[PDB]
């Protein structure tokens, strides 16, 4: 299955993730970027998301299953791998002090990844051909921000697994004969 | 001689700009532990603004530019101590960190651009 529709999957169910969580928390607007952008890009003023691919692990021996191609009798060898990847999964919202009504980055984190647990969610997303592990922690770290104030970026890593294809070709054999000595 | 401010004397010959500045008086809190401030009468003030011309860095994917300015004028002004700094704006609101001469007679500035300023005729 690869990247680019693993990456488009996660993008639509990111995007309905938030199109929850604003009715659930009454953000002003949001976005999903991408981090680590090819182009010179500049960071928007809003509600936003950023996702990136960290590193993948095999999980198993590879299966193989024989396919018969009788016109040209040839076998087609597909293995499948399944295959482990870790997407990290962080926020960004500035706090203005003066607002009553106060939301925090830290918690559209929390809510981000309290939908991707849900039981509905993931049988939804089961026919979308991965499923997800458990999310063991999310950290709040505070850097300077280019306008010298401080701010929050929290941040956690999520797992989800799929399988993998290749294909290729090999002989075939339709008879057998020996001999018998003693 | 540290007596008659010599920025004064040299204004009559550069040309300057104007700027609307506004002091801070003091803050309160918002039942988050977060201190909020309040300015009080912002004024019309003559000063000369100059560049230091900011280049920009990454954090990861996220650029950053930082916009800084730097302002000489004949004012007493003050960027930090256990109270809150100051504020302008020639077109965007601005916030200052340094100190200079104002005991004696002038001093000059710094300047980070936030955002943006209301609007209505640049408030």
């Amino acid at each position: 299955m690869f990247d680019g529709e693993l990456i488009a999957k996660l993008v639509v169910e990111l995007n309905a993730a938030m199109t929850s969580a604003q009715e659930a928390l009454q953000f002003p607007d949001f976005e999903v970027v991408q981090k680590a952008q090819p182009t010179q890009q500049g960071t928007s003023t809003r509600p936003t998301i950023f996702f990136q691919k960290l590193f993948d692990i095999p999980r198993g021996w590879p299966a193989t299953d024989w396919h018969l191609d009788n016109t040209a009798r040839k076998y087609v060898e597909i293995t499948r791998q399944h295959v482990e990847t870790t997407f990290q999964i962080s926020s960004l919202h500035w706090q203005n002090p003066e607002i009553t009504h106060v939301v925090t980055a830290s918690d559209i984190a929390n809510y981000v990844r309290a939908y991707f647990q849900a039981r509905s969610t993931i049988e939804r997303v089961k026919e979308l051909d991965f499923l997800i592990l458990r999310v063991s922690q999310i950290s709040n770290e505070a850097f300077e921000n280019d306008n010298h104030q401080f701010e929050f970026h929290p941040s956690f890593d999520m797992v989800v697994t799929y399988n993998q294809y290749i294909r290729l070709y090999e002989n075939a054999a339709y008879s057998a004969d020996g001999v018998l000595i003693g | 001689i540290p007596g008659a401010n010599l920025l004064r004397m040299a204004f009559g010959v550069i040309g300057t700009q104007i700027v609307r500045y506004r002091k801070f008086e003091q803050r309160v809190k918002n039942d988050q532990a977060q201190y909020v401030s309040m300015f009080g009468e912002p004024f019309d003030l003559a000063a000369s603004v100059q560049r230091v011309r900011r280049d920009q860095y990454a954090q990861f994917n996220l650029e950053f530019q930082r916009n800084y300015v730097m302002i000489f004028a004949n004012f007493d002004m003050v960027d930090l101590d256990r109270n809150m700094a100051g504020d302008q704006f020639l077109w965007t609101g601005r916030v200052f960190q340094l100190e200079s001469q104002g005991s004696w007679f002038y001093q000059d500035g710094w300047g980070v651009c936030l955002a943006v300023d209301i609007g209505a005729a640049k408030a």
